[PDB]
């Protein structure tokens, strides 16, 4: 228990014998064979007691060999995560997902293949270590494949850059991509990083960065009040025609809810036809459309 | 809002508290940029992001609010629902809470009896918990175990023999078949050898698995709880080797484990038992633990709230992930922290699922807790998260923490709308309560206001119109903003705020321009010079503000500053100078038209624009009836044989035409004044008028004086130029007559006569002595009617010194670091420095800039920390129910036949209330409950007392809060304390005020380091801390023989108390410079040696009483030094809040701890309980500490938050349950509810108003 925690994780692999070829071999052999007692022991046939116990126990020597041969291969899945720190990702975690990558790769491994394990596993544990800092290392999570798009496009903008030792302009990186500018656009704006609110905004300690920019959600006041006038307004404006005219026009453009009804909507309740409502409708927007009743609700647009 | 109940909040509550579940660490699609579904910012747990609208497209409007669409689930609402709904976060293996560990052992408390080292090992998977040991069935089966290790040792022992009779046949046939074929000479020998080395390596074995099997054994009878096994495979040999009896885990398991089945009443019975019969700082251990144990049992909640199982996560909106313009974004470190702890779940999770090795999974949840623990407090240990590289993430404890946190930034200080800015620029034709503010500023903080009065004159039609045209800021805008803003207050306030008359009602008023005109008399009370300056305006808004900014604020009925009840509102600097200039006596110029008497005041003017009288001229002037004569002409008077009143009728008077100007420009009802006004006696009449005359009285008079003084100062024609400042002619004689002796000196040391320091000393005497000698002929030199004369004797501006260094020679200066250079500056500031000169001069003039700078800081601390011990203290009682008063001293330094006023008597016994009567010749002198001014002052030093019995706050026995006697009257207003006012504040504004202005520092430290005592604000610091001084003197114990044994180790001191008490030896420094004389007689309260005396055993031995006066004058002398003032009564309310607490001894019988703060009226009250009940009390001793500690150690626990230290509070604060009562200040000032002190107050809030009957009769 100490700090900066990849240290005591070092510790913790400590001393643990590295395996030779023949070593290995057999252990892939005991762990086969662990796998064919688990498999016997799986079937619902009656197998005597004692003989189902000899295959529970070369099952869990076969499990105490893989244990062996994860803990001799941590320190190759520490090498595979350092070679990708730096990225967004925390070493220690990375170094997690590569173990988990790891226990797949064993979990797939066998000496059928005239290979290493080293060899074998180090592909796995890229894949799990890629794909892990593919979802997880962006505050906005990127699809895998926007991914690539992203990390291709700049791998290769690099390599034009050294060559040319100039900046590329765009047309010549969409033909490089093989995609139309519009895509190139719309990637390098998708790659981009948040900045975070909490950073010195520029003095020595005015705040920060999240204490200069203003909100859309907050009521101006201003429009509030001024909205409640109109509404007043309106509904005076309205009183002052008649009763059912005014109604019509309301329930026409909802001002009593928040759904206006239509025409026909309208002849249900009020007991008037369709064509009937649609008539007194355009009286009233006649009506209202006289120069009496507009002076005041021009102002309000 | 009655309590903020506060507490440990268990899993049940978090998923109560919580709407749903986060599974996910995605926040929002790349492209449609909305939040994703379950993870951060989801609607389906937190709320729609727009209003009512809901996220897959489906119900779309206001109308069928309060529905739940089944498609994406979101409730549709209010989008503010995001910023109060929460959700949590469920984890695989539970963690500890980092703010209750991996801290001080007050909020840990030692819950379970283990070191930190051992918890911070465990938690974070390195060692194991035996968290439960069947140690009554392991006892059971004794023998039949050991019945099995015996037969075990019997069959290794067996076997062991076998392998040894192995051994030896092997070794015998090989030597023999060897020695038989004889390959070699001594084949024999070599095999032989061989056999022995195996034999030694099978015997190595053998020993290694005896010492295995022994120590494994020894373990299991070494079993029991709470036993802690470093090694992992010693662990695991346990476990194989025996199983089924011991329980054991790893990590926040285990300690969940054992908190679930810890039986605290059992260790608080074992504790009180041990505290009963202990001894050493296990007694103290003992006592923190039964404190924490205690706190817990006591409370409902259960221990197990320590560890955690489900985490909240903040609301969204309170998170933000806002859009940028640009394309980019902006995220809120929580968003980080959030989707790391979220992440290591969900691999924890996988990784659990499929079988999966121990050591993976154990430094998966190590990384789960380290994330946990990064979200709650980020660098807490070790290196911090930090994140991006750059800097430290924030985390949620650094949000309510610092200078920076939410307590200090945006819950106490808040940004107002309804407010302006803007540089100062002088009005003098401004009256008292007037103030100018440019057109646009008035104009756009009176928006509301003028749109109102635009669209009831029917100037604009509609109020959008209206809006419209003041936008547009057409004339009739102007207009109609010069007609709203009158009868309406406006606060100017300045940044400093240092005392309560920072921010000042005033009556606002268009201007041209672009800067605030102010008016020149109150600027002094800001402290706000012209050079250049800013400062805010703000508005109040509703009545009862304005009625406040009428009344209470207004720039008017603040004449008198709350420091010492002596005018601020009277500056100096142009207009004193006139008044000097027109109450002058002769000899200022050419006294033409001398001798000569004028009818009135109107021909003597006259004359003096003719030309023939000057202004300074002796001459006897006339006085119309009613005005009221010089208080020293009442006894003379004219001449006649019948009786005359002189008092109030005609009297001629030798003066002066200025002081005719002066008097009638002071209102008709004061006496004349006769005598050469200057700054002192300036300030007396302003006092005297204050005291005597109404408020608005008070205004005109000082608008006629700032008047007369600015024009008299115009007509002054105080000037500088190069023949102003006239070097003294005998200053060159005199300095080369010094430089003859300092280079025969110089001679004298060059032949080794004399040492280098001895002739570094004289020197600095000589020339010491040699600018005090000019300083002297200077100022014999100088006339008084030169400019620099008048400015510097009327108390306009500067001080002798300034004028001695612009005229005399500097004299000698300062070099780095506290040193004195042996050559002073020969050359005043008008014949021009030399160079070398001017380097050593700016060597000191850096120092003093740095020095400032740190001390207005420093004073700013002090002025914090004041303000926030000596709240809560509010005057609610209007009397007190004692009589017992303080003695103070009205008298001292009484010459031989004769009795003389104390020199200090104004800040010590003025405006405080006699407890009771004085009878000196038989009959009452002074009434009891009496405020003391000049005249009672001096009529009982002439009746000759010596003494007085004065009430005050300290003696004040009042049930709640002090009353209004005990604090007598008020100085800011002169009259009686009104029940309610805020006594605590004024008392630390004033003690801090004046903390920029000290300034004061040791010259020089003289070659020696702990000798000279702490000097200037450090000392106040340190006095108002109950800090150990740094020189600290022990105090003798009592009475009895004391002497010296100098011991060529270090000194010594013992002293041996009379009639036979315990003898008592005192340490000391070799260079202890004592006084007691050897083998003589001590008394109780002499100080044995020279330093500064400690306040804790004064109070100790002496009492409550002695360290009172002590801390009062010592605090007193230091603020003196420099020459400030400030009344005894702003300290004597802070020193009763340090005294409040009293430590409890013998605490046997109210049955709480021993050896811990109480306050002195829970004190009071158990003692009752217990004396009532029977049980004698527990004993009690007076404690005195510092503020910061007596702030901290108060029941409401938001308002100690509040203050510098967070989270320490904050932890004890929930692990007491303590639920905060809203009764105080600060805290109330938090929660937006109204403080109870002035307006506040139910007495004053609860009346009802309605006119008379006759009132509607008459209409
Ligand atoms: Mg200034
Ligand atoms: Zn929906
Ligand atoms: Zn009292």
């Amino acid at each position: 228990a100490t700090a900066d925690p990849v240290k005591d994780y070092l510790k913790q692999i400590g001393k643990v014998p590295l395996l030779n070829a023949e070593q290995e071999v057999e252990l892939a052999k005991r762990i086969e064979a662990g796998l064919f007692a688990e498999d016997k022991l799986a079937n619902s046939d009656k197998l005597a007691p004692k003989l189902k116990r000899e295959l529970e126990i070369i099952a869990e020597d076969g499990r105490r060999a893989k244990n062996h041969l994860l803990e001799a291969n941590l320190r190759l899945v520490v090498s595979l995560a350092k070679r990708y720190t730096g990225r967004g990702m925390l070493f220690l975690d990375l170094i997690q997902e590569g173990n988990l990558g790891l226990i797949r790769a064993v979990e797939k491994f066998d000496y059928t293949k005239g290979y290493k394990f080293s060899t074998y596993a180090t592909w796995w544990i890229r894949q799990a270590i890629t794909r892990a800092m593919a979802d997880q290392a962006r505050t906005i999570r990127i699809p895998v494949h926007m991914v690539e798009v992203i990390n291709k496009l700049a791998r290769v903008q690099r390599q034009m850059l050294q060559d040319l030792g100039r900046e590329p302009t765009p047309e010549e990186l969409a033909k490089e991509l093989d995609m139309t500018p519009e895509k190139v656009i719309e990637v390098q704006k998708y790659g981009r990083e948040p900045i975070s609110l909490h950073t010195p905004l520029g003095e020595d300690g005015d705040s920060e960065f999240g204490d200069l920019i203003e909100d859309s959600e907050a009521v101006v006041p201003a429009d509030a009040v001024s909205f409640t006038l109109l509404q007043e307004q309106l509904h005076s404006v309205l009183d002052t025609l008649s009763e059912r005219e005014a109604g019509v026009v309301s329930m026409r453009f909802g001002l009593t809810d928040g759904q206006p009804k239509t025409l026909d909507e309208i002849g249900k309740v009020y007991g008037v036809t369709r064509e009937r409502i649609r008539q007194i409708e355009s009286k009233t927007m006649s009506k209202l459309r006289h120069p009496s009743r507009s002076q005041v609700l021009r102002d309000y647009l | 809002f009655d309590e903020l109940r506060i507490g440990l909040a268990t899993a049940d509550d978090i998923r109560q508290w919580s709407h749903g579940e986060v599974k996910k660490p995605e926040t929002i699609n790349y492209r449609t940029l909305k939040p994703e579904k379950d993870g951060l910012f989801c609607e389906k747990i937190f709320g729609p992001t727009r209003d009512w609208e809901c996220y897959c497209g489906k119900y779309k409007r206001v109308r069928f609010k309060g529905i739940i669409c089944e498609r994406c689930g979101v409730e549709v609402t209010r989008a503010k629902v995001r910023r109060e709904r929460m959700g949590h976060i469920e984890l695989a293996a539970p963690v500890t809470h980092i703010w209750y560990f991996k801290g001080v052992p007050s909020r840990l408390g030692y819950l379970l009896d283990l070191a930190p080292k051992d918890l911070e090992k465990v938690i974070y998977f390195a060692a194991y918990m035996i968290t439960f040991v069947d140690e009554e069935r392991r006892t059971r089966d004794l023998p039949s175990l050991e019945a099995h290790v015996s037969v075990e040792r019997q069959q290794i022992e067996q076997r062991r023999d076998s392998d040894l009779e192995a051994r030896a046949k092997k070794l015998e046939t090989d030597l023999a078949e060897l020695e038989a074929e004889g390959a070699k000479a001594d084949v024999r020998r070599k095999v032989r050898e061989g056999a022995e080395r195996e034999m030694k390596q099978l015997r190595d074995r053998a020993q290694r698995e005896i010492d295995r099997l022994d120590e494994v054994w020894n373990r299991f009878k070494n079993l029991k709880v709470q036993d802690l096994e470093g090694d992992e495979l010693l662990y695991r040999e346990l476990r194989d080797r025996f199983g089924t009896y011991f329980d054991g885990s790893m990590g926040a398991a285990a300690l969940q484990k054992r908190l679930e089945s810890f039986d605290l009443d059992e260790e608080a019975e074992r504790l009180r038992e041990i505290i009963r019969t202990g001894k050493g700082q296990k007694k103290t251990r003992a006592l923190k633990r039964l404190k924490v144990v205690s706190a817990f049992l006591q409370t409902s909640n259960s221990p197990k709230g320590m560890v955690l199982d489900c985490v909240p996560v903040i609301p969204p909106d309170l998170r933000p992930m806002v859009q940028l313009d640009g394309g980019r974004f902006a995220t809120s470190d929580l968003n980080d922290l959030y989707r790391r702890v979220i992440n290591r779940n969900n691999r924890l999770k996988r990784l659990l699922d499929l079988g999966a090795p121990e050591i993976i999974v154990n430094n998966e949840k190590r990384m789960l807790q380290e994330a946990v623990d990064a979200l709650f407090d980020n660098g807490r240990r070790g290196r911090p998260v930090t994140g991006p590289g750059n800097r430290p993430l924030k985390s949620l404890s650094d949000m309510l923490k610092g200078k920076q946190g939410r307590f200090r930034q945006n819950l106490l200080g808040k940004r107002v709308d309804y407010s302006a800015r803007s540089v100062i620029v002088v009005g003098p034709q401004l009256k008292l309560h007037q103030c100018g503010l440019p057109k646009a500023m008035a104009l756009e903080l009176f928006k509301p206001f003028v749109m109102k009065r635009l669209v009831d004159l029917n100037h604009a039609q509609n109020i959008k119109s209206a809006k419209r045209m003041v936008e547009r800021g057409r004339t009739v805008v102007y207009d109609v903003l010069e007609e709203v803003i009158a009868e309406h207050p406006v606060l100017l306030n300045r940044a400093p705020t240092l005392h309560r008359l920072g921010i000042q009602a005033f009556e606002p008023q268009l201007v041209e321009g672009k800067a605030i005109q102010i008016h020149p008399l109150v600027c002094t009370a800001f402290n706000a010079d012209f050079d250049g300056d800013q400062m805010a305006v703000h508005l109040p808004l509703s009545a009862e503000a304005q009625a406040e900014a009428r009344i209470l604020m207004l720039s008017s009925n603040n004449i008198l500053k709350p420091a010492d009840g002596r005018p601020v509102t009277m500056p100096t600097q142009d207009m004193v100078l006139g008044l000097f200039f027109l109450t002058t006596d002769s000899e200022g110029r050419s006294p033409k038209g001398e001798g000569r008497a004028f009818g009135s005041s109107a021909e003597a003017i006259m004359a003096f624009d003719a030309g023939d009288l000057t202004l300074q001229a002796k001459i006897d002037i006339r006085f119309p009836v009613g005005t009221i004569p010089p208080r020293g002409f009442e006894p003379p008077a004219r001449e006649e044989g019948e009786p005359e009143w002189q008092q109030g009728d005609t009297f001629t008077l030798k003066t002066t035409l200025g002081r005719a100007l002066f008097n009638e420009l002071l209102p008709e009802d004061y006496p004349f004044v006769d005598y050469e006004v200057g700054k002192k006696q300036l300030s007396e009449i302003v006092n005297d008028l204050a005291e005597r005359y109404p408020k608005v009285i008070v205004a005109a008079t000082l608008d006629n004086l700032k008047a007369a003084g600015f024009f008299w100062a115009t007509r002054s024609g105080v000037t500088v130029a190069i023949s102003d400042i006239v070097v003294p002619d005998a200053k060159k004689e005199i300095v080369k007559g010094y430089e003859g002796q300092d280079e025969k000196v110089q001679k004298q040391y060059e032949r080794g006569l004399i040492t280098k320091e001895e002739r570094t000393q004289e020197l600095i005497a000589i020339w010491t002595k040699a600018t005090n000698e000019v300083a002297e002929a200077m100022n014999d030199n100088f006339p008084k009617t030169n400019p620099v004369s008048m400015m510097v004797n009327s108390g306009a501006r500067g001080n002798m010194m300034q004028m001695r260094q612009i005229a005399g020679m500097r004299g000698l200066v300062s070099n780095a670091k506290n040193e004195t250079i042996p050559r002073p500056i020969k050359a005043s500031f008008r014949e021009g420095l030399s160079v070398l000169e001017y380097f050593i001069s700016t060597h000191g003039a850096r120092k003093g800039l740095a020095d400032t700078a740190l001390r207005t800081a420093d004073s700013g601390y002090l002025t914090r920390r004041l303000v926030d011990v000596s709240q809560d203290v509010i005057i609610r009682e209007e009397d007190c129910g004692t009589e017992r008063g303080l003695k103070l001293p009205i008298a001292t330094r009484d010459a031989d036949g004769t009795l003389r006023k104390a020199e200090d008597v104004e800040t010590s016994v003025y405006a405080r209330m006699l407890a009771e009567d004085v009878v000196i010749d038989g009959k009452v002198i002074a009434p009891a409950n009496v405020d003391l001014g000049d005249v009672l002052i001096d009529a009982l030093v002439a009746h000759g007392v010596e003494e007085v019995k004065t009430r005050s706050i300290l003696t004040c026995e009042s049930q709640v809060g002090t009353c209004a006697m005990c604090y007598g009257r008020s100085l800011a207003t002169g009259k009686l304390v009104d029940i309610g006012e805020a006594v605590g504040i004024i008392a630390a504004q004033s003690i801090g005020e004046p903390g920029t202005q000290l300034t004061m520092r040791t010259f020089h430290t003289g070659g020696v380091a702990g000798d000279d005592i702490t000097q200037g604000l450090p000392r106040v610091v340190e006095l108002f801390e109950a800090r150990t001084p740094k020189g600290v003197a022990p105090i003798s114990e009592a009475s009895g023989r004391v002497r010296i044994e100098e011991t060529e180790k270090t000194k010594k001191i013992v002293v041996t108390p009379d009639d036979g008490s315990d003898e008592t030896a005192f340490p000391i420094s070799k260079r202890a410079r004592l006084l007691v004389g050897e083998g003589d007689h001590v008394e109780v309260g002499q100080k044995l040696t020279v330093g500064a005396t400690n306040p804790h055993d004064v109070l100790r031995i002496l009492g409550q009483r002695a360290v009172q006066v002590h801390l009062v004058g010592e605090v007193q002398k230091v603020y003196n030094s420099q020459g400030v003032s400030i009344h005894d009564k702003h300290i004597e309310i802070i020193i009763r809040q340090m005294l409040r607490r009293v430590t409890i001894i013998e605490s046997g019988d109210a049955e709480l701890l021993p050896g811990e703060l109480v306050e002195r009226t829970k004190f009071e009250t158990e003692n009752r309980r217990v004396v009532q009940e029977g049980g004698h009390p527990a004993s009690g001793r007076p404690q005195l500490m510092g503020i910061t500690k007596a702030s901290l150690a108060t029941e409401s626990w938001l308002s100690a938050a509040s203050f510098q230290e967070t989270t320490r509070v904050l932890t004890d604060a929930a692990i007491n349950a303590k639920s905060d009562s809203l009764i105080g200040l600060k805290e109330n000032v938090i929660i937006g509810k109204l403080i109870p002190a002035g307006t506040g107050l139910s007495r004053y809030r609860n009346i009802r108003v309605e006119p008379t009957e006759e009132a509607k009769a008459a209409m």
